[PDB]
């Protein structure tokens, strides 16, 4: 298995870990803030996914400093992870095309 | 089996403090939160605060005066609530409840009755209530037991160690001169007594006393 | 903080009739409402979660409905054992809050 | 240190600078507009991050011309910056794979 | 523009009792409400920020609560020095606005 594919897999497992810890930590950070909605684990997990993918419907979001800091980590982990898959796909195509060109 | 175990009562002098306990059993998840709810006589449910044992973080109701401090012991799976500098306003039943982090209280404790008073603990005197000699019986007979002179609340009255639940009324206590008094009523087929025994069991958690009293015909 | 209004405070019904308890939230809370039953000297007991989802061990005559700001707890054919106080509770926003409760009389 | 890694770092520091200046300038542009919510620095900084990552929950956003212009700069800086990290990752994988292929 | 309603305009309480001031916003403003105390001929003084966060130097008997449109400033065991006017102020939307104020009488 080439590096890029290995890194892709690793990036994926790591994202899953960030999502779960992010969901757990968001609840921990947000409970105690009057008005917060990111306070139960099931929807927090959903919030973590739509944040990692940067969709951000706006149905749920953190209102506290630490909830927001946790959100930033999730955003960056998602962007980085998917960005890394793109780079792996590019490498795959670059390699295949170099062969097809007989180089 | 009971998921949350709480002591039945606690007597506290005005100004003093008490530490209520809530021993949990059954499934335990890192996502569990133990809540505390206050219920004064005749009133509704009032949220006090919550704590997540897996982390030790606690949040409190901001709308009421802070009287509690929540802690938890992961090894003994017990949650504690320290109520300090109490007044008669803090007299109420305090329930602990478990929430799986999904918003609802799936299970509640039996609750601890806290009484803030200067009076002294006093176990109850339990007297039997058997029909008079000239009392004519029907297909049913009514018996009872008098639970007099105790403090503070509450007392739990059972019949035949709990095996006799149907036909039982335990009247609300009445307060007079720092002492409570109530009676419990049980009705069984007249043909079954006194052939089949009838005994009332009275527990008074505040004084760690549980006494029995067999009801036998007057003679 | 979300205010939960339970009105009327007391509901009288004849044995066997269908009864409905009202719970109105001060703002929209989706379906994050839960219902509890509390009998005299007993501790609260979960009846319905998330507005309409049934709980195991609870009689089938118990059901809930609604979303947004208005919710209903219904009992199909009420019987003596249903005599108790009924409370709604929200978990949409922090802090969780409870309604004032409605008593059922037969 | 290869170019792409250097550019990545630089892109990161620059993004941080854009976020801080963006937060400062958004407040400056939005105060004075009846109804605007992007008017205090702490939440403005949070707004800048969720804008740079293009999450856009919708909890906060500019209502004025200049607030919106500032937002565009933040969006572009974020997209460009993260896009640049992706390109750096691709270069890294392309280089490693060329070696592994003995080229 | 956000209207802040402080009613009643005057609150009378006996010494030592707990008192609560109401502040209602014309629209939801999260927890962006702040409370000030102004004694006769004195300048306003910050008591609570962001609805419930305490300020250093301010007695512990002062606390605030609420979120959304309804807020409360509470004083546990009021004493003579608490006699003054109390104002709420919002910073959720431009422009910042002040409530009409409630006077505390003992
Ligand atoms: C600057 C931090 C101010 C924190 C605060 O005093 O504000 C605390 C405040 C509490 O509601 O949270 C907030 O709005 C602050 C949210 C800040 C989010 C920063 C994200 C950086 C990446
Ligand atoms: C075209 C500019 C009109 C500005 C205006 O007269 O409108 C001014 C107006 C003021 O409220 O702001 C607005 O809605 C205008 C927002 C314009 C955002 C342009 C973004 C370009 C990238
Ligand atoms: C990235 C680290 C997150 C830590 C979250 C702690 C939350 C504490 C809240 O009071
Ligand atoms: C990119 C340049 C932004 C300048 C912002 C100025 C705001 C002035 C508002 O009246």
């Amino acid at each position: 298995s080439a590096l890029h594919w290995r890194a892709a897999g690793a990036a994926t497992v790591l994202l899953v870990i960030v999502l779960l810890a992010g969901s757990y930590l968001a609840v921990l950070a947000e409970r105690g803030a009057p008005g917060a909605q990111l306070i139960t684990y099931p929807r927090a997990l959903w919030w973590s996914v739509e944040t990692a993918t940067c969709v951000g419907y706006g149905d749920l979001y953190p209102v506290t400093l630490w909830g927001r800091l946790v959100a930033v980590v999730v955003m960056v982990a998602g962007i980085t992870s998917f960005g890394l898959v793109t780079a792996a796909l590019a490498t795959w195509f670059v390699g295949r095309e170099q062969e097809r060109r007989g180089h | 089996q009971v998921q949350l175990q709480q002591p039945g009562a606690e007597l506290v002098k005005p100004g003093a403090s008490v530490k209520l306990s809530c021993k949990a059993s059954g499934y335990t998840f890192t996502s569990d939160w133990i809540h505390w709810v206050k219920q004064r006589p005749g009133h509704g449910l009032e949220w006090i605060g919550e704590i997540i044992p897996s982390y030790g973080r606690a949040n409190y109701n901001e709308k009421i005066q802070k009287k509690a401090t929540l802690t938890a012991d992961k090894s003994s799976s017990t949650a504690f609530m320290q109520l300090s500098s109490l007044t008669s306003e803090d007299s109420a039943v305090y329930y602990c409840a478990r929430e799986r982090g999904d918003g609802y209280f799936a299970v509640w404790g039996a609750g601890t009755t806290v009484t803030v008073s200067s009076a002294k603990t006093t176990p109850p005197s339990v007297y039997p209530l058997a029909p008079g000699s000239a009392a004519q019986t029907n297909s049913m007979v009514t018996l009872g037991c008098l639970v007099k002179g105790y403090f503070p609340e509450p007392v739990t009255v059972t019949w035949n160690s709990g095996s006799l639940s149907s036909g039982v009324h335990t009247f609300p206590a009445v307060l007079q001169s720092d002492l409570y008094t109530l009676s419990s009523s049980v009705t069984v087929p007249s043909s079954s007594w006194p052939s089949e025994t009838v005994t009332c069991n009275v527990a008074h958690p505040a004084s760690s006393t549980k006494v029995d009293k067999k009801i036998v015909p007057r003679d | 903080d979300i205010l939960l209004t339970q009105s009327p405070a007391i509901l009288s019904v004849s044995p066997g009739e269908r009864v409905s308890f009202s719970c109105r939230a001060s703002q929209s809370i989706g379906t994050d409402i839960h219902w509890y039953q509390q009998r005299t000297n007993g501790s609260p007991r979960l009846l319905i979660k998330y507005a309409s989802e049934s709980i195991s061990g609870i009689p089938s005559r118990f059901s809930g409905s609604g979303s947004g700001t208005d919710f209903t707890l219904s009992i199909n054919s009420v019987e003596s054992e249903d005599i108790a106080n009924y409370y709604c509770q929200q978990s949409n926003r922090w802090p969780f809050t409870f309604g004032s409760g409605t008593k059922l009389e037969i």
